[PDB]
């Protein structure tokens, strides 16, 4: 009962063929029980399905599939949202949570990034090294991550986020565009060639960078409004 | 002797109830408020009361369900809403609360069946019964049954009459989780209504407090400052002991994060220092920038902020301190030497200072317009602010709004009832 | 017979508003 | 609630039924989720393939309680398909159906004053629920209420058959025309 | 509001003290010494 | 017993504040 789900974690899946069969199974799992409409025995069932569910993102992240990654990850939070007093804490919970946190910064949803941070005040504190790397990265982001881009990468090579850190790294910030370079500062080829150069907008950075009557129309309306009040 | 204070204090309630009944068919919101205030300051003042509330008109627990069982509408609602005041003030905290909520549920069942004089007295005393629900809740634990009923009653609130206490209760539910529940406010954004009457005038400020809190969670200081200040403006009552100290803590920490450096000459209230001095220490540290002292004060006062739902904010400010300091330097000069500013802010080296300045170009301190050359940092503040064209809009639209706010006039001439 | 009560209430409301607009106009005129 | 949106992103009729179960189970305990998923639910609105296609309008009507848009509830009921009649009474379903009934009466008077014909008929389910509530009134034997609906409905058929409310003809059945004289003007 | 637990001679001068609370180490006199040393 | 026919009455009664408005404007006219 609920097989072909726990016998694959040990070997995990070096290949991707297992995705199709696994995807069919979760449909059965979801069919066998609605996510969480409200039965602690079903909760005992739920924890069984949490592993594949939480493993669900691990496959999407493995194969670079954002649409399922977001979808699967959202489900796990709902599992954690559920009271689930019996919920047995696992080291995975902390590891997976940081992956969202690291991704959230990746998707420049900074407001959401802090939102999650305040959701785990007891986790961050000083322990939970698993999620300590993203916060350090975030602090570096609000501070000069540009210099600290490789400092945090070297601060800890891995925290079970070998791929997790990869998304952030390849998503290099480029807000520095509001400056002068390219024979005006010359430093900050392929970068100087992308979309012709830098990201594409503006021009060569070395050469990159009153009227009452218009006010008349706008002011006219304003003045009448004051009069309009004095009607009655 | 004990009877005499009771014998004088528990009889004017009869006169107030008589007035309420007489005006019920007159209809409400012009006399009820006074009776509600009397109820409140009787509750603060709080035996034989259960026997004296016996079926005042005909044509503890057993005393609770005796009256209606005996010879028996807004007055009945008020009586059913204020039998729990004795235990409430006494705060027995025992199962007797579990004996009280059924009265509330019965009152909830009673009021729901009523309907609008009820919507003008019973509807509002519904606010205090919800207050008791929440109290009775937090005593044991939070629950969304109140949330479900409130959400259902929102549609009724959308009917002829509307009270806004429901938003306050929803915020109460949000804060129960506190830093954990953040989708709740996401909902509150869209669900927000006008409720401009502000009839209570305390619910408005109350909700503004937590609105400022949630806004500050996402570091939206530009408007968080103004909303928190406006909320603090509407608090005439004493509300001193541990009541406004939280609001002040939030406002001042938010301000410090933004970059402004306050000074205690602002508030320095007698009944705040003992609880707010940790913020004084941290702000004093920030104004200078002694990181060692900052971490010292942080680890010393680990609690409070942790217990005040603000630990994360200070933890993040621990690096915004640099921007806080740079605000002043950018304000003072008009053509800065990058190396000199680097020395002043003990920065690493010239390229680090240039990068920091660029990062600070964003929005806020006057533009830098760094030239990336000998000009280094320019920070050429805009000039011509002289009520001239340059402040054409700046010193015209300000007055335009300040005068269009004269709608207080039309309100005033639309207020006079001039009975008969 | 709530229907009749609603009907007469509506009649009173319309009569009241027409009276109100008339009074507004009369006061405006008397100002001159 | 994030499961709701996450599940909806998935494409499967069984997934749609699970969304149905959870959402009709929680309508207001989680509101912003559906408030933002309005897009997905409304695109599913018009889909013959969706087994519970009418349930999309059911969702609209049920969980637009916060969304006060009256016309929104009107179209939600119009597309409700089957569940509109079933919902005789509940916390707020009764309110929305009553609002739909009053709007239907408004439309009836509006298009009936049009005397030359070619009046755009309203969605059939609307007059169906109107007649169902008329039957409930007949069961309650509220002749005055029934006739009042009939006249405000501007349909003389219901006005005629209202005489069967009690079938005694003491008063109103034969003497409420005086009341009509008193409180009406349309010659 | 309620429902909230938490809780010149000594005023009108906090700003002055804090503004230079760190300083005064030179009393303007060590300042004079350093100045003349120039 | 549809409530459709027992809400408009409350609505109109509430709206009757136009009566007080009429009183005030009558005072001005007087």
């Amino acid at each position: 009962m609920y097989e072909q789900l726990k016998g694959e974690w040990n070997r995990k899946s070096p290949n991707l063929s297992k995705c199709g069969e696994e995807l069919g199974r979760l449909k059965l799992v979801l069919l066998e029980l609605n996510f969480l409409p409200t039965t602690k025995l079903t909760k005992q069932q739920l924890i069984l399905a949490r592993d594949i569910l939480e493993i669900g993102a691990q496959w999407s992240i493995l194969r670079k599939d954002i649409p399922s990654f977001e979808r699967y990850m959202a489900q796990l939070k709902c599992y954690y949202f559920d009271y689930k007093e019996q919920l047995p804490e696992s080291a995975y919970m902390h590891q997976l949570l940081g992956l969202n946190l690291l991704f959230l910064l990746s998707q420049n949803r900074v407001a959401e990034f802090h939102t999650e941070l305040e959701r785990l005040p007891a986790k961050d504190i000083q322990t939970n090294v698993y999620i300590k790397h993203p916060v350090s990265l975030e602090q570096y982001l609000m501070e000069g991550s540009y210099n600290k881009v490789f400092l945090a990468k070297g601060n800890i090579p891995a925290e079970s986020y070998t791929f997790f850190i990869d998304i952030l790294l390849d998503t290099i910030r480029d807000e520095i565009a509001g400056c002068i370079e390219k024979a005006y500062e010359k430093i900050l080829t392929d970068y100087a060639k992308k979309r012709g150069w830098v990201l594409g907008p503006n021009n060569y950075y070395s050469f990159a960078s009153t009227t009452i009557p218009s006010t008349e129309l706008a002011k006219q309306v304003i003045e009448y409004a004051r009069q309009l009040e004095m009607i009655v | 002797p004990p009877p005499a204070p009771q014998d004088v204090e528990m009889k004017e309630e009869a006169a107030t109830g008589g007035g309420s009944t007489g005006e019920a068919d007159g209809a409400a919101a012009e006399h009820s408020q006074r009776e509600l205030d009397t109820v409140t300051l009787e509750d603060i003042k709080e035996g034989k009361e259960p026997r004296f509330v016996l079926r005042a008109l005909r044509m503890l627990l057993p005393f609770l369900e005796e009256p209606m069982d005996t010879e028996a509408r807004p007055r009945t609602g008020k009586a059913a809403s204020t039998p729990l005041l004795p235990e409430v003030e006494a705060y027995l905290q025992l199962l007797v609360v579990i004996f009280m909520m059924n009265s509330k549920r019965y009152k909830e069942a009673q009021k729901i069946s009523d309907d609008t004089q009820n919507r003008r007295a019973l509807d509002l005393v519904a606010a205090k019964c919800y207050y008791y629900h929440a109290r009775v809740y937090e005593f044991l634990d939070k629950l969304d049954v109140v949330r479900s009923f409130l959400h259902a009653r929102l549609r009724t609130a959308t009917l002829r009459h509307d009270a806004d206490g429901q938003a306050t209760l929803l915020n109460l539910l949000l804060r129960n989780y506190l830093h954990y529940s953040l989708y709740d406010q996401a909902e509150k954004l869209v669900s927000k209504s006008v409720f401009p009457e502000q009839a209570n005038n305390n619910e408005w400020a109350r909700y503004l407090y937590y609105t400022g809190r949630i806004k500050a969670i996402q570091l939206e200081y530009s408007e968080a400052r103004r909303t928190m200040t406006n909320a603090l403006r509407k608090a005439p009552q004493h509300t001193a002991v541990g009541f406004k100290q939280t609001v002040h803590k939030l406002l001042i920490v938010v301000e410090l994060l933004l970059g402004e450096i306050p000074d205690r000459l602002q508030f320095r209230q007698p009944s705040l220092k003992r609880s707010l001095m940790p913020y004084f220490l941290l702000t004093q540290a920030v104004r200078t920038g002694n990181l060692a002292k900052f971490n010292q004060v942080l680890d010393q006062f680990g609690e409070k902020f942790q217990a005040d739902g603000t630990y994360t904010l200070i933890i993040r400010l621990r690096h915004n301190v640099i921007k806080t300091g740079v605000r002043m330097i950018s304000l003072s000069y008009s053509r800065i030497s990058l190396a000199d500013i680097a020395q002043k802010l003990q920065l690493d080296s010239p390229e680090d200072a240039e990068f920091i300045v660029a990062k600070a170009i964003r929005d806020g301190v006057i533009e830098a317009s760094i030239n990336h050359e000998k000009g280094y940092v320019q920070s050429k503040e805009m000039i011509d602010i002289y009520s001239t064209r340059e402040p054409q809009l700046a010193f015209h639209q300000r007055i335009s709004f300040c005068l269009d706010i004269h709608n207080m006039s039309v309100k005033a001439m639309r207020f006079p009832p001039k009975s008969y | 017979d709530l229907y009749s009560r609603y009907k007469k209430l509506q009649q009173e409301l319309e009569f009241l508003e027409v009276q109100e607009e008339y009074i507004k106009d009369e006061q405006k005129n008397l100002k001159k | 609630a994030a499961g709701i949106i996450s599940l909806l992103d998935e494409d499967e009729p069984q997934l749609k039924e699970f969304a149905l179960h959870k959402l009709n189970a929680v309508v207001n305990d989680f509101w912003a989720e559906i408030s933002e998923s309005v897009d997905k639910i409304e695109v599913l609105y018009e889909d013959e393939g969706f087994r519970s296609r009418q349930f999309a309008a059911l969702v609209a009507s049920k969980v637009f309680y916060h969304l006060g848009a009256f016309e929104e509830s009107l179209n939600y009921a119009l597309g409700a398909g089957d569940l509109f009649n079933v919902n005789d009474n509940s916390e707020y379903v009764e309110t929305i159906i009553a609002k739909c009934i009053d709007h239907y009466t408004k439309q009836c008077v509006e298009n009936a004053d049009l005397p030359e014909g070619e009046k755009k008929p309203i969605d059939q389910r609307l007059e169906g629920i109107v007649n169902k509530m008329f039957q409930r009134c007949l069961d309650d034997h509220k002749y005055k209420q029934a006739i009042g609906i009939a006249l405000e409905t501007r349909r003389l058929d219901v006005f005629e058959k209202t005489i069967l409310e009690s079938n005694d003809v003491p008063g109103m059945l034969a003497y409420s025309l005086k009341l009509c004289m008193s409180l009406m003007q349309n010659k | 509001e309620k429902k909230q637990p938490v809780d010149e001679d000594n005023w009108d001068d906090d700003n002055v003290e804090d503004d230079f609370s760190n300083q005064l180490r030179a009393e303007l006199e060590k300042h004079g010494y350093k100045m003349e040393t120039s | 017993q549809y409530y459709l026919s027992k809400i408009e009455e409350l609505q109109l009664i509430v709206n009757d504040k136009s009566q007080n408005l009429r009183r005030l404007q009558a005072q001005r006219n007087e």
